[PDB]
């Protein structure tokens, strides 16, 4: 997953 | 103290998945245990605790490792997962  | 405590409630983050698209890929038990609530948008979460919002999840992602990887300084995951675990990750 990645932040936003 | 929490950014949002309202969502301090593992039981509450839980039942905010009840629409997530990637049950299979990533379990909402696993996303609420880890502190991690739905938005509601995509496959978008946040943390009650730090705040940060984690999206674009792949299959067999493990939440626990995530929060460690991209919030190292949330302290819900520093006293839920100890220091060792943190370290380790990275
Ligand atoms: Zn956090």
């Amino acid at each position: 997953a990645v932040p936003w | 103290g929490p950014a949002f405590p309202g969502m301090g409630s593992e039981e509450l983050r839980l039942a905010s998945f009840y629409d997530w698209p990637l049950t299979a890929e990533v379990p909402p038990e696993l996303l609420a245990a880890a502190g991690f609530f739905h938005t509601g948008h995509q496959d978008k979460v946040r943390c009650f605790f730090c705040y940060g919002g984690l999206q674009s999840w792949k299959r067999g992602d493990d939440p626990w490792t995530e929060h460690a990887k991209w919030f190292p300084g949330c302290q819900f995951l520093l006293r839920s997962k100890g220091q060792e675990y943190i370290n380790n990750i990275h």
